[PDB]
């Protein structure tokens, strides 16, 4: 599959104009190379129509432009003046015009009183009439098979296709309009007028992401519908929404630990997100706001599209970390290495409709009290990295866990602890001038040291080294301590001693 | 009495780290008293030069009056001037040089075209072409090799940058290699590299032999083997 | 609904897979094999010293590449070669770009 | 295992344990998808300009 | 994207050539071709070539 996602379908009346953004990933070769829009005709091929080194074609002379925003990761192609012989099908692309490196836009041209509205709003048909008839049964009808049918009458009738939810200025207002009811209406008095009255589909909001990386989608809702049960469902194959968030409590079976919708604004703007995402996500998606939590019509939804690109720089941490209990964990987690001076943060999970992650340590220091002794952030291995030490384990503290970080773009990478049933690696005093410490001999390599906890990390304290120990065995000769090992640049085991 | 002025080119800066810039008097009276100083913008002095060249056979005076700049300076498009100061001349003139802000880069596109069949009939010689299309600003720099060893300037002719006809702000240059006509069908691969201030590293080349470029037999010999195996 | 068993892109096969979910049937069912190599027919022998001979032998092993003399340059790799230039008194060896718009340094 | 299991595969690991090697795990895996091919397509294209391998 | 086709006229002499280019027969603007002026050529004695791109 080929990595350029552009928009799959777009409309434009003719004299309008269009621009049509396609991403690319990245790369240094991407940024630089050729970056074409060619209109694949029939009988064969592409045309390039208008290149970015500088070709413009005899066609599109005059009225389209080629940019390229390369740190953006994109390229926008502009076109005036549009005609119904800018109808067809053409291609985004990049390098050479046949060797795919594409995608597949689909331009589709129209030809050029009235309302236009977005789904499940208000409208206000309004329609002027005359004095003489200031009492008489003032009505509106719908224009269906070449015969006015009955939709509002003045005596108290609504229709069955228009049940209630419809009142009456003079004017008339309707209201939760769905994608059915988008008809071309009249109203009457002995005076008419028509009536016209188009609902748009709402249009994807593109948002190109990666492998193993994060997505923020950012519902923003009305002041009518902010204590309506707003939702994210993901409208696939058929009809059907399989729902992804609630408010009112639901989740899936497959977003478990990465879903986190975030608390409501005064706006009712609330944003949804999800990470780790893996190439099954890759369509679209629909925040709303209905009351029963899954798609219904007369909802104000508002669609998305995602792109999961697999041609990832981001790398392949570990997703699952296994300690056993009473043991220790030493995970990696890893952020853009532009981003090296920000705050680090860590995290829980507690569920979606909740959706929260409440913070546990940082870089600045503040470490949560009920994890103090235990848990230490580290920064070594820099130039890339960032390291959390984590022992004293419990049955309850498996779970997903959030390597948050205070830079611009984020990767929130989470890692998934399994607590086994086990034995530790390490064996220690139970709660205690020295102490020892007795070490494995599998860490025949790791260099073996004890630390100093505080809200600061680890600062060294020395000791002397003996020979065979039944492995080998410290001793700290002299709040929480420890005495974990380290391999070269990285840490493991570590166990705590009061 | 005429007077040429010779601005740097962008491979004599990147090539030898040297942006000397000079302007050469000629077509003068075989006189002497010749001061040929380069003033900048604000009028004021730059260091001095020498070689201060001889007359002509031809009896036509010829000199070189040189100055060398940093590159920062130049990028910034600063106005410099070359006064010369003659008995003939009773104006001390100025000759004005710039390196003219606001212009794009763009990147020339090397193809080298091989020589013609209806050329190699004649048995005399060859010729091969290499076209720097489409490229901005001037001063491309084409020169050419044969068989890894650089061949002499007698030998090709290159064009100067005249603009492109369909391309608005875009030049491009040509440069022709006269090989005779035994020296083409034994072989002998040629390579056309160019200089330029936005390709890569920048310096890109092209090669041609004379199977490779528009040969008239194509022969491939493909062969794939263990095409079951045991592939994961 | 394939799996890509091999993706070299230095001599550009392509060897993926696929099971033929078949006609309702028993298990009738297949598996493909679908190599996919691109011959190069005017990259040189030395594919970064472009003053060797073209090429005629293109042999692919599939098992040798399913686990080198590269036929393709690969599109992210960015290749060199170091020319003797001159441009005056000094021959410059300086160091030039076969494949453009993708050694820029950033 | 059934036979049922092979329209859907589950790939079926087994893992040995010796002593001259270095994880002592030498695990090889097989299913459905693999073995033998019952239709090749070869599909080799050629063409004077490539030489890039997108 | 764009052919540059290219006439090489070369060996002659004196200068004062003249190359346009005419498609099927009636000739094409001069917008479109672009003809160096003869320059000497270096190998052989005096004269000239010239070049003549379309594209
Ligand atoms: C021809 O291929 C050889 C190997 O098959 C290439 O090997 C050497 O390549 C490195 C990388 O650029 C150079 O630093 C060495 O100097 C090369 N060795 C020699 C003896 O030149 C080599 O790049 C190719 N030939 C040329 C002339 O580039
Ligand atoms: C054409 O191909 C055959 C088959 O490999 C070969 O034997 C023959 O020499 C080739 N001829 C030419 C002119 O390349
Ligand atoms: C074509 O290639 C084959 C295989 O290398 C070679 O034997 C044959 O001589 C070639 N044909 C010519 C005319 O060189
Ligand atoms: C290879 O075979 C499969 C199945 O028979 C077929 O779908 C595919 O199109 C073939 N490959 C090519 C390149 O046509």
């Amino acid at each position: 599959k080929s990595p350029i996602f552009g928009p799959e379908e777009v409309n434009s009346v003719e004299g309008n104009s269009v621009s049509i953004t396609c991403y690319y990933p990245p790369t240094s070769v991407n940024r630089h190379t050729r970056k074409y829009w060619c209109r694949q005709g029939a009988r064969g091929g592409c045309i390039t129509l208008i290149s970015s080194e500088g070709y413009v074609s005899s066609k599109y002379a005059g009225r389209a432009n080629l940019t390229n925003f390369p740190e953006n990761g994109t390229f926008v192609v502009n076109i005036a003046q549009l005609s119904q012989d800018d109808s067809g099908r053409y291609k985004c692309g990049l390098g050479i015009n046949s060797r795919g490196l594409s995608f597949d836009v689909s331009l589709e041209v129209s030809q050029g009183k009235v309302y236009t509205v977005d789904l499940g709003r208000t409208v206000t048909i309004n329609c002027p009439f005359k004095t003489e008839n200031a009492q008489k049964r003032k009505s509106l009808y719908k224009q269906i098979g070449l015969y006015p049918v009955l939709v509002i009458d003045s005596s108290g009738y609504v229709n069955p296709n228009y049940t209630g939810r419809i009142r009456l200025d003079f004017s008339v207002v309707i209201n939760q309009l769905r994608l059915s009811d988008a008809g071309q209406y009249l109203c009457q008095a002995s005076n008419k007028k028509n009536a016209d009255l188009q609902v748009l589909k709402p249009e994807p909001e593109l948002v190109y992401e990666d492998l193993r990386g994060s997505v923020t989608f950012h519902c923003a809702l009305g002041p009518e519908v902010a204590n309506v049960a707003k939702f994210l469902c993901r409208q696939s194959s058929g009809e059907n929404c399989d729902v992804v968030v609630n408010t009112l409590g639901k989740r899936a079976p497959a977003f478990e630990g990465r879903i986190l919708l975030n608390p409501q604004d005064k706006d009712g703007s609330f944003s949804v997100v999800i990470t780790g995402l893996r190439k099954e996500d890759a369509g679209r998606y629909l925040c709303g706001a209905h009351s029963d939590g899954q798609l219904q019509e007369g909802s104000p939804i508002q669609a998305w599209q995602l792109f999961v690109n697999e041609e990832s720089t981001i790398p392949r941490s570990p997703t699952v970390v296994k300690g056993v209990a009473g043991g220790s964990v030493a995970v990696l987690c890893p952020y853009n290495r532009k981003e090296s001076k920000s705050i680090k943060y860590w995290c829980l999970w507690e569920g979606a409709q909740n959706g929260r992650c409440p913070l546990l340590v940082d870089s600045e220091g503040w470490v949560k009290a009920q994890y103090e002794g235990r848990l230490s952030l580290l920064e070594e291995p820099g130039n890339g990295t960032f390291t959390v030490i984590l022992n004293q384990l419990t049955s309850r503290d498996a779970g997903f866990y959030w390597c948050l970080t205070n830079g611009d773009t984020l990767w929130r990478t989470t890692v998934e602890i399994k607590i086994i049933e086990g034995e530790p690696n390490l064996k220690v005093p139970g709660n205690v001038l020295k102490v020892p410490c007795h070490f494995p001999c599998k860490f025949s390599s790791y260099e073996k040291y004890w630390c100093k906890w505080n809200n600061t990390g680890c600062q060294a304290l020395p000791s002397q080294d003996e020979g065979p120990s039944k492995s080998r065995l410290v001793s700290l000769t002299l709040g929480w301590y420890w005495c974990g090992v380290k391999q070269g640049h990285f840490y493991g085991e570590t166990a705590a001693v009061y | 009495i005429r007077v040429f002025a010779i601005p740097p080119s962008f491979a004599s800066i990147f090539l030898t780290k040297s942006t000397k810039l000079t302007c050469l008097v000629t077509d003068l009276t075989t006189y002497d008293s010749v001061t040929i100083s380069w003033t900048r913008q604000n009028g004021e002095a730059v260091k001095t030069h020498t070689n201060i060249s001889e007359s002509h056979p031809n009896a036509t005076f010829s000199a070189v009056g040189e100055a060398s700049i940093c590159e920062d300076d130049w990028n910034s498009g600063e106005r410099f001037t070359c006064t010369v100061t003659h008995t003939d001349l009773p104006s001390p003139l100025k000759q004005t040089i710039s390196r003219p802000k606001g212009v794009a880069l763009h990147r020339p596109d090397v193809y080298l075209l091989p020589p013609a069949r209806e050329q190699l009939n004649l048995r005399e010689s060859a010729t091969i072409t290499c076209l720097v299309t489409g490229f901005s600003p001037a001063d491309v720099f084409v020169q050419w090799m044969q068989r890894g060893q650089p061949l002499s300037p007698e030998k090709y002719v290159t064009s100067a940058p005249m603009p492109e006809p369909q391309a608005p702000g875009r030049y491009f240059a040509h440069s022709i290699l006269t090989v005779s006509e035994e020296e083409w069908n034994t072989g002998e691969t040629y390579t056309c590299v160019v200089a330029h201030e936005a390709l890569p590293n920048r310096v890109t080349e092209r090669t041609v032999d004379k199977s490779t470029g528009k040969p008239t037999l194509y022969n491939v010999s493909l062969v794939m083997s263990d095409t079951a195996g045991t592939c994961y | 609904e394939r799996i890509v068993l091999v993706d070299n892109k230095c001599k550009c096969a392509r060897i993926t897979s696929r099971i033929i979910r078949s006609s309702e049937d028993p298990n009738e069912d297949i598996v493909e094999r679908n190599i996919r190599i691109i011959v190069p027919l005017n990259n040189r022998e030395n594919i970064s010293d472009p003053t060797s001979p073209l090429r005629t032998r293109f042999v692919y092993h599939l098992s040798d590449l399913c686990k080198e003399t590269c036929y393709t340059y690969d599109r992210n790799k960015c290749y060199t070669a170091v020319v003797p230039l001159v441009y005056g008194g000094e021959t410059k060896m300086v160091e030039t770009a076969l494949t453009p718009d993708a050694c820029y340094p950033d």
